[PDB]
């Protein structure tokens, strides 16, 4: 699918990503903090439609993310990302998508998620994050 | 150089 | 202050 | 079990673990690189003894590991880390003990692994790792 | 927390 | 004056600022780069009229300042930076201000300027980098 | 690579 | 003069330096911090004698250097650093060697001195210092 990079800020705001509850997940898009003033990622569109929505609204300064989970699978020859859910150090934005497949979780003990990269096509092919402190 | 760089962790999906 | 620091990540296993 | 934490230094230069290939990892050391000078990190011991040692030697600057992965698992009511397998730039170091339980994997895109925690029993109980640019 | 932090260096001029 | 924070971005593509040669610097005004987009900064202005701008377009990622060099004095009771001057590690962007007072140099070995704050009134009373790797 | 960096500043004196 | 490169370790805690009132700073070594642990940096020794040691212990955790002052200027053709100052959060550790010459000073607002490096003839030719969160 396409590529897409959004870099790295200084926080992380707002989640807004789409799951079908029988493939994996589709869209994905963030705004992040950039130094003080929010800053709305670039929209990464699934190829298709038929997805349910979520938002995610983090408390900024006193809200952020501690861990990242989700399931990796293949659904229809194409290994994609099925589940992500995000635990905060006040809430656990819940399964999100299939929780099917391999697992993988990605706990932050000291750092901070500043940034998302990975690919889309019809569903989230992969990603990775950015740390820093 | 000329641009920052930062801890890029995974790739986890499509290998 | 006085102790530098750098991301830990994780704490895989018992919790 | 017991705590410890070796901190973080400029990078790794081998690593010796022990396993046994029905339960877990137990024994853990590591010997650092400090600023150009090999530093024999603590050796961190099982509470018991019957497991097979492995010698983990790196070379040094030209191979660095890029991905860490292993099993979480449960033996004897505790939740240990089971499995445990690097791979770096030049060679894969093969899993160590049951790969059997909870799958869990870090792939470092840009970073290096600069240092280990964690706690010992009578197995690694859990362990966390220290990134750096 | 939340925010990301980096070294910032000086302050010169007015004390 | 008025105190100005820009906070940290990923490199700086142009600097815009201002000068009076009988006094000190008046304007500040930079745009970075976010992630591969410019950004442009916040036009930090002075309370007062009549300096003389300077433009200064960096050839972006091969281009980057390599060292921060000017001058604090007194201007009529107020201890402000009287001149200020950026060498990269393709030219000099020769001293701007006024020479006089007492030094300061700020040269980086390893690392980039990545973000500016400090505070303007008549004159730019001071000012801090941020710097990253 | 396999050697952490950080940032370091300066070179005060003779060049 | 010889080059000597110390690194970065974890944090600082002593400093002995020498110096002489009418030339300038001569020997150099510094204890650091290695992971909780004392670290004693190599002895980086003028070429001559004659100086006077000055011990500078920090109360480690508590007691961090927040700015770096001194002076390079020339002396016997060659150009050194003159003087140097440490100022941290509970003191000052007066000016060694000569206040003559061009100032230069490092005020840190956010970040630590993590590690020098420089050379060393009969006097200091220069230094860098490695900065760190
Ligand atoms: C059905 O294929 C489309 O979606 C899959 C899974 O999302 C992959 O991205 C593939 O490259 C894209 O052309
Ligand atoms: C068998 O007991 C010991 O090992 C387990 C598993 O390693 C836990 O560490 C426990 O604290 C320790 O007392
Ligand atoms: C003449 O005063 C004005 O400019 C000076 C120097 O720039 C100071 O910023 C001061 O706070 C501001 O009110
Ligand atoms: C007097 O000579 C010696 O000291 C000076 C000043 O320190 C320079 O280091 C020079 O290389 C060294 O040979």
């Amino acid at each position: 699918g396409k590529a897409f990079d959004d870099g790295a800020f200084t926080g992380i705001r707002e989640i807004n990503l789409s799951y079908n509850k029988e493939t994996a997940i589709g869209d994905f898009q963030v705004v992040y903090d950039l130094n003080g003033s929010p800053y709305v990622g670039q929209n990464h569109k699934s190829f298709i439609t038929g997805f349910t929505p979520v938002k995610i609204s983090l408390d900024f300064p006193s809200e952020y993310i501690m861990e990242v989970s989700g399931y990796t699978g293949n659904v229809s020859g194409y290994v994609v990302v099925r589940s992500l859910t995000f635990k905060t150090n006040k809430k656990t934005y819940g399964p999100y998508g299939v929780t099917s497949g391999t697992p993988f979780n990605l706990p932050i003990e000291n750092g901070l998620i500043v940034g998302f990269k990975g690919s889309i096509g019809y569903w989230l092919d992969y990603f990775s994050m950015y740390l820093s402190l | 150089s000329g641009k920052s760089q930062t801890v890029i962790v995974g790739s986890w999906g499509a290998k």
